[PDB]
């Protein structure tokens, strides 16, 4: 298919996410993240990990 | 949970996605179907 | 000489010697092209140490040179990794051949 | 037992990792305005599946 | 020439599953949803339940390990941008109940 | 009891595959003609290559 699938204007292909707060206990630690997708985008969440 | 009853509602038993959808959704689902999977989104529910 | 003559035969076995490859159009582009990839001007497949941030599978293999490869060969990656089926895997395949060390 | 003998292990640092397919716009906004009537919702089993 | 009396023994070994019972008729697998759990006596009313197992004696302390097999079911809605909401079902054994 | 302060290495080996790269928009094969290929480049055009 010639047209109507890929854009045009830059964008990204892999994203990568910062913690925005880290906490620390002996037997485990919480991580926290402010995830972000904006418009015109759909992402699957099969290809998330840590 | 009131409009549609409890089992018939997360699709238990009942219709599968091949009729409950607008169909401009199914249109789409069957037009990019070799290069952006759909159809393990959605329950077809069966019953003996 | 004498021994197997990969040119003809099909045995390569030097692949793991290329650092990066750099492609570029008419002296002032660049076709993967609008930021698309992480290190967007040029392909990157192996990394010295401080690239220890973009390694996948336990390597030294860049994330995106195995995505693209993982694509290019089987149409998978936009959906999360995880092993083809055996049909669509033939013998001189990627996923066949792929080692960690 | 391991907690007995002397293993450790220690954690440093933590990123994220996401991946989307470049749609073209006009197609992703149509799947957006499709994908939120409430009958078009999303249904979602768990193999085992028991308790 | 010289063989001595002698008997037998037979034993098996089955490592690495589970033993099944279905909750069928006639046990078969007709459908994802058994015919029986919709027969009417067991969805109009209320029963209690007994079971009893005799197992191989052994020498230190052991779990018996149940799964009932059950429906298991989550519905997820996004109607505006930056909004989600979901509901949980499982049944039987609801969210509520031993 | 005692082993030595060690360090690590690490590396790869695929002998017996090419290692290719698609002509697409979005590296997958769609198809064998390839979206920017279609473009003919508006069938119309030219370049060197570097």
């Amino acid at each position: 298919p010639t047209h109507d699938v890929t854009t045009d204007r830059s964008q990204r292909l892999t994203l990568r996410f910062i913690p925005v707060d880290r906490e620390d206990t002996a037997y485990s630690y919480k991580a926290r993240f402010t995830l972000a997708v904006g418009d015109n985008r759909v992402l699957d969440m099969a290809s998330t990990y840590f | 949970p009131s409009m549609m009853p409890q089992w018939s509602y997360m699709h238990i038993s009942g219709q599968d996605a091949s009729e409950y959808l607008s169909p401009g959704l199914v249109q789409f689902a069957r037009a990019t179907e070799t290069y952006f999977s759909l159809n393990n989104k959605f329950r077809n529910p069966t019953v003996a | 000489y004498s021994g197997s003559i990969p040119y003809l035969d099909g045995t390569f076995y030097l692949n793991h010697t290329f650092k990066k490859v750099a492609i570029t159009f008419d002296s002032s582009v660049s076709w993967p092209g609008n930021d698309r990839l992480l290190t967007p001007n040029e392909f990157e497949i192996k990394r010295s140490v401080d690239g220890e941030g973009y390694n996948v599978a336990q390597c030294n293999m860049t994330k995106d040179w195995f995505l693209v490869q993982m694509l290019a060969n089987y149409n998978i990656g936009y959906q999360g990794f995880y092993i083809p089926e055996s049909y669509k895997d033939r013998m001189y395949s990627f996923f066949r051949n792929f080692q960690p060390m | 037992d391991l907690r007995v003998d002397g293993a450790s292990i220690k954690f440093d640092s933590i990123c994220l990792y996401a991946t989307f397919f470049p749609m073209a716009h006009n197609t992703a906004s149509t799947l957006e305005a499709m994908l939120r009537n409430d009958t078009n919702d999303q249904s979602f089993n768990d193999y085992l599946s028991a308790a | 020439k010289t063989a001595v009396d002698s008997i037998t023994q037979k034993k098996f070994l089955c490592d690495r599953t589970l033993w099944r019972i279905p909750f069928s008729s006639n046990f078969m697998s007709m459908g994802a949803l058994t015919d029986l759990g919709q027969n009417l006596l067991y969805a109009n009313s209320a029963h209690a339940l007994d079971m009893t197992f005799e197992v191989d004696p052994m020498d230190e302390p052991t779990l018996l390990y149940v799964l009932f097999e059950v429906f298991d079911v989550v519905r997820v809605h996004q109607p505006h941008r930056g909004v989600i909401e979901t509901v949980y079902l499982r049944t039987p054994f609801s969210a509520g109940n031993a």
